[PDB]
């Protein structure tokens, strides 16, 4: 309703069943771009330091 | 989650800790707005409950088997260090009072018993 | 499930593979590693 | 309390159970309860062996069929280095300076301009 | 998903102090082996091994000094035994801030990935362990080789820098109920005094490293001569942080001793007090003292003497701990199990590594000694055979505790003798190649300097025996270890006395001065519910 | 700071209100651990103790470190021909007579 929802949060975050960084419906937005560049972020760097310790530039 | 204490006597856990809320355009009070551990002693100290005691051990009394010094625990083991009845004569020796056995410090000698609360 | 081996990372009783084959092998692995990186730097400056 | 039940217990004592250990101290218990001088010689050594002997908690670390183990394992750890840096020695690259007739001619130059007048010169060491 | 959450996902501070071994164990083989690579070139004159390449010498000596100096004393001495005995003697459930725990673990794997390939695009980093500016450059080395190698020295200065934050702001307000900050064990004391320097130093070396990186890639001219700057400087940057790292090292190894000196002789240590101002004098007087690394540069002649003044004065706080621990060792009864063995080879070999450090401390006699192996011998005797002796002892006295399984105590002893004759073996003949003039790092060599050479050759292959060795003793630890606690009673922590009879013992058999062993000997994952009480 | 005469009258009063054979030994263990050797007065007192508690092995266990705690072997024998009827009365043996 209005601004307190301090008082409506507090209810939720406890007794939740879940973690807290994936416990609100709105965690999503936030977790799947995150590990979904990390996961092609070191995946480059160990693509052009194998790729590297041979000799190829580019 | 359910309705809120106003004093401790009326907690029986986290569920009664929760509070009313603050009203709009009003910088809130802590007793309007705390939840977990930290209200509990917030509603010790408007008393003069001290919840977490930090008060050492009894250094007045020595040991004797018929009448030992009672060591209060919500467990069967508490882990006691005597240093002396004098309170620094003894060095330290740590001792693991057991409901079902007494520890009795082999350089002074007192005893320790458990007290299950 | 508290015990005597139950604060370690790998598990070493009641396992198919015996547990000496992971042993070795890890001590294999950390006194070969710089014998590769020296045969690599060795082939790439003409020296046999 | 019989004889057989207490003579000759240094070396029957490790191997009784402990349902059978604890029935031998609560019966020399409540026999030293009387006046002594009325007690048995093996009583009084049984007391004493129980309480204040060479078992369990009283042996010692090491043993004298130790120590030997420690000796001969330490010798076939040095055997071994030895062997192996052996190996390591008759392959070696020897260069041309590393010769007594090559060592030989260097000390008649260092004898020539005069060097180690004090302690001594020598470059020989085949 | 259990694993996962438990040991990657993790918050408790003991279960970061095994990953912290296995980490350790890994990196303490790997410069092991380098260093048999190093032993077995400089055996006879010639070019035995390497075939004609001076470079993949020079690497090898670099990536031998920063995997043992930076990747297994300090994991060991800061991350298995800070992590897992601080909150157990000073009697806290957790460390204050877990997550950087876990941080500061977990940027040490990709600082290993960095150095490991340092090493293999290109030639290599060859500059020794010491980076000095006008030869690491862009004319001797251009590649991604000392830039990827001095990006390893940034994560392991974060990690130390946030576990140093961390052991001081847990022993400041978690301690029990009846502790004050005078009756804290002495090794709380060492974790303090060793992470005060811990942040005093790292920001000095941080900058120096920097300033480095911008001088070779971004063409700035603070170390370039041809502009208006000098390499000097960077030797400054460099060993306001060096001098503090070397007591770093050793710091939380005093206190280790002092244990098993408490222990095995059943006596207290003398004056205490006296042995944690002595810790605090050492740590002081490291910060004000840097310059005895280079008198060789070009410095003043008044400044020379006030180095050779401020440098004499720490043989005096060390000397009240050694005979402290000869008076604490004086009245008792000792017992000679596998730690005291090595506490008692700690007491000899640090004095005579340590009487080396007064005659280089001359400005006079430096002269005669920089850059010679007499500086290698008087270091190796100190750090091979006092911060190692001290980890296995460490190792041998606390491992029971922590794992539950017993170990031989034969095999624990051929491994302590083989440790003992080959290091003494390997690090002797370099005071005499050092007095005769052979400098440092050298691949190849005068033909007078062979025969010592054939002989610190040989201690090493004895000292790799006693690693494999080692490697058998925790298998032999691992598997059937709840069946060799009856072979031998050293693992009694401690023996019965004269009057004390073998009944009243069974019953009453710990007896302690610190909460460590009166735990249950796998220790709980929450060992503390209700809060323990000194008086 | 203590005396002689002090030491020998404290360990007197310890040792004349024990009531267990853990305080006996106890007490026993730390009278054997000053520079000052137990007076024959003080040793006469441990074994009434010993007797009270009724232990046989801890009576013996005494004049053995006897032999330890005393420099010379004439001391020793000064010992023994003063703590002589309190042996034979209580009915205390020597380890060396027992030959255990
Ligand atoms: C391992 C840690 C460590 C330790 C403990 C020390 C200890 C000391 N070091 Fe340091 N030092 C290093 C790390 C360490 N050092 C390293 C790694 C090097 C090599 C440099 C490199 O190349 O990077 C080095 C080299 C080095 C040098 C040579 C620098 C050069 O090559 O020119 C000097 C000289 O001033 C020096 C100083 C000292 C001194 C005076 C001590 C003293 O603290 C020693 C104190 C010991 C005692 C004195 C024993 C006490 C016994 C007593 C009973 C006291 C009796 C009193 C008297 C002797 C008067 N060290
Ligand atoms: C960290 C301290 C340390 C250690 C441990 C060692 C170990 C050894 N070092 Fe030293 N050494 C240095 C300090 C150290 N060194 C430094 C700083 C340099 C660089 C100098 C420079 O760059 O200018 C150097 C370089 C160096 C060189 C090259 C010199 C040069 O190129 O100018 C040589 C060659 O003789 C040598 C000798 C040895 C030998 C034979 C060992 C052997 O002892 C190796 C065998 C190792 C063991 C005996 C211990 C094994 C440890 C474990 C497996 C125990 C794990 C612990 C737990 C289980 C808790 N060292
Ligand atoms: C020669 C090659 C090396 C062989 C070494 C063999 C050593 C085995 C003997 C041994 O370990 O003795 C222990 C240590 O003794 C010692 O006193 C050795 C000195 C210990 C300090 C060494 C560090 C310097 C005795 O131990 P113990 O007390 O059980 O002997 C009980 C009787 N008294
Ligand atoms: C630059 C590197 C050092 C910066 C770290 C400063 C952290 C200061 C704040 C702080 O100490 O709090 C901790 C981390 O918070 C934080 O502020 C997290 C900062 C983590 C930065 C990691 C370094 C990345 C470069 C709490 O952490 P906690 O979760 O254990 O507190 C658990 C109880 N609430
Ligand atoms: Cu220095
Ligand atoms: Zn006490």
């Amino acid at each position: 309703t209005a601004t307190e929802k301090i008082i409506e949060l507090q209810k939720f975050y406890q007794s939740t069943n879940k973690p807290i960084y994936a416990a609100h419906p709105r965690s999503k937005y936030y977790l799947i771009p995150y590990f979904g560049l990390l996961g092609v972020s070191v995946a480059a760097t160990l693509f052009y330091t194998g790729r590297a310790c041979f000799g190829i530039k580019d | 989650q359910f309705k809120t204490a106003t004093s401790i006597a009326e907690v029986e856990g986290l569920e009664n800790l929760v509070g009313p809320g603050a009203k709009t355009g009003t910088v809130p009070t802590d007793l309007e707005q705390a939840t977990g551990l930290e209200r509990y002693e917030l509603l010790g100290k408007l008393e003069g409950i001290e919840v977490f005691d930090e008060t050492p051990l009894e250094a007045v009394r020595k040991g004797t088997m018929k009448d030992p010094i009672l060591i209060d625990s919500y467990d069967d083991y508490r882990y006691v260090g005597c240093t002396g009845v004098p309170a620094d004569s003894h060095n330290i020796e740590w001792l693991k009072p057991t409901t079902e056995k007494n520890a009795r410090c082999w350089e002074c000698g007192s005893v320790y018993k458990l007290n299950f609360l | 499930d508290v015990g005597p081996y139950s604060n370690l990372p790998f598990k070493v009783k009641n396992r198919r593979v015996p547990y000496a084959v992971p042993h070795f092998l890890f001590f294999a692995i950390g006194m070969g590693i710089p014998f590769f990186a020296c045969y690599v730097q060795l082939k790439r400056s003409g020296s046999i | 309390l019989s004889n057989a039940t207490v003579t000759n217990l240094e070396k029957r004592w490790e191997d009784l159970p402990e349902t059978d250990q604890k029935d031998i101290i609560s019966q020399l218990s409540e026999r030293q309860k009387l006046p002594w001088k009325d007690l048995t010689l093996s009583e009084k050594k049984a007391a004493w062996y129980i309480s204040f002997g060479e078992w369990g908690p009283r042996r010692p670390v090491h043993t004298k069929e130790d120590k030997l183990y420690i000796f001969w394992g330490t010798v076939i750890g040095i055997v071994i280095s030895a062997t192996i840096f052996g190996a390591f020695r008759y392959n070696r690259n020897v260069p041309k300076t590393m010769n007594r007739e090559w060592q030989a001619a260097s000390d008649e130059y260092l004898k020539s301009k005069n060097a180690e007048p004090f302690t001594g010169y020598s470059q020989i060491q085949s | 998903m259990n694993y996962i959450n438990r040991w990657l996902f993790s918050t408790n501070a003991k279960d970061i102090a095994v990953l912290y071994f296995i980490f350790a164990l890994f990196c303490g083989l790997l410069g092991s082996i380098m260093s048999l690579i190093l032993r077995l070139e400089l055996s006879a004159p010639g070019n035995q091994i390497l075939m004609g390449n001076h470079q993949l010498f020079n690497v090898v000596a670099t990536a031998h000094a920063v995997l043992m100096v930076f990747f297994l004393v300090m994991p060991a001495a800061i991350g298995f035994f800070g992590n897992y005995l601080l909150p157990l003697m000073i009697g806290a459930s957790d460390m204050s801030f877990a997550r950087l725990n876990n941080i500061s673990f977990w940027l040490l794997p990709p600082a290993l990935v960095s150095l490991l390939a340092s090493a293999l695009i290109e030639n290599g980093a060859g500059t020794g362990w010491t980076v000095y500016p006008p030869l690491a450059g862009v004319q001797s080395h251009s590649g991604p080789s000392v830039d990827l190698a001095i990006f390893a020295l940034h994560l392991t200065s974060i990690s130390s820098l946030l576990g140093a934050i961390n052991f001081i702001t847990t022993t400041l307000n978690m301690r029990t109920i009846g502790m004050t900050m005078s009756k804290l064990p002495l090794f709380v004391w060492a974790v303090v005094f060793t992470s005060i320097l811990l942040l005093l130093s790292l920001p000095v070396l941080s900058a120096g490293v920097t300033l480095l990186l911008l001088d070779r890639n971004f063409n700035t001219s603070f170390f370039e001569p041809a502009g208006g700057g000098d390499p000097i400087l960077y030797q400054h940057l460099f060993w306001f942080f060096g001098h503090p790292e070397v007591y770093i090292l050793i710091i939380p190894g005093f206190g280790i001793i002092s244990h098993i000196v408490s222990t095995y002789s059943k006596k207290p240590v003398f004056g205490a007090i006296g042995m944690v101002y002595a810790m605090g004098s050492i740590g002081f007087l490291g910060l004000l003292v840097w310059s005895h690394h280079m008198y060789t540069v070009g410095l003043d002649v008044d400044s020379r003497a006030y180095f050779t003044s401020a440098t004499m004065v720490i043989a005096v706080p060390t000397g009240i701990k050694i005979f402290s621990w000869l008076a604490t060792l004086y009245g008792g009864s000792i017992r000679y199990t596998t730690p005291m063995l090595y506490a008692f080879a700690f007491l000899f070999l640090f004095t005579v590594g340590g009487l080396s450090g007064v005659v280089l401390s001359n400005a006079s006699l430096d002269i005669a000694f920089h850059d010679t192996y007499y500086v290698i011998g008087h270091f190796h005797y100190v750090l091979s055979l006092g911060a190692v002796f001290s980890l296995f002892a460490g190792y041998y006295y606390w491992s029971p505790l922590i794992t539950g399984l017993y170990y031989n105590n034969n095999l624990a002893n051929i491994q302590f003798w083989l440790l003992f004759i080959g290091t003494n073996v390997t690090f002797f003949p370099m005071h005499f190649l050092g007095l005769n003039g052979m400098p440092r790092r050298i691949p190849d060599y005068p033909d007078a300097f062979a025969g010592w050479n054939a002989i610190s050759s040989f201690g090493s292959l004895i000292s790799i025996i006693s690693v494999i060795l080692f490697a058998y003793v925790i298998y032999d630890q691992l598997v059937n270890g709840l069946t060799n606690k009856q072979l031998s009673t050293n693992s009694l922590f401690k023996n019965p006395d004269f009057i004390e009879s073998n009944i009243i013992f069974n019953d009453n058999s710990i007896k302690s001065s610190s909460i460590d062993f009166l735990l249950t000997s796998p220790p709980l994952p929450h060992t503390f519910n209700t809060p323990a009480i000194q008086s | 700071e203590e005396t002689y005469e002090e030491f020998s009258q404290r360990y007197e009063k310890e040792f004349d209100e024990a009531y267990d054979l853990f305080e006996v030994q106890r007490v026993l263990n730390n009278c054997f651990s000053y520079d000052i050797v137990p007076s024959p007065a003080v040793i006469g007192k441990a074994l009434n103790a010993c007797r009270r508690v009724n232990d046989y092995a801890t009576a013996v266990r005494v004049f053995e470190g006897l032999k330890h705690k005393v420099e010379t072997k004439e001391q020793y024998d000064a010992y023994l021909e003063e703590l002589k009827d309190v042996r034979e009365e209580l009915g205390i043996d020597l380890k060396e007579e027992l030959f255990p």
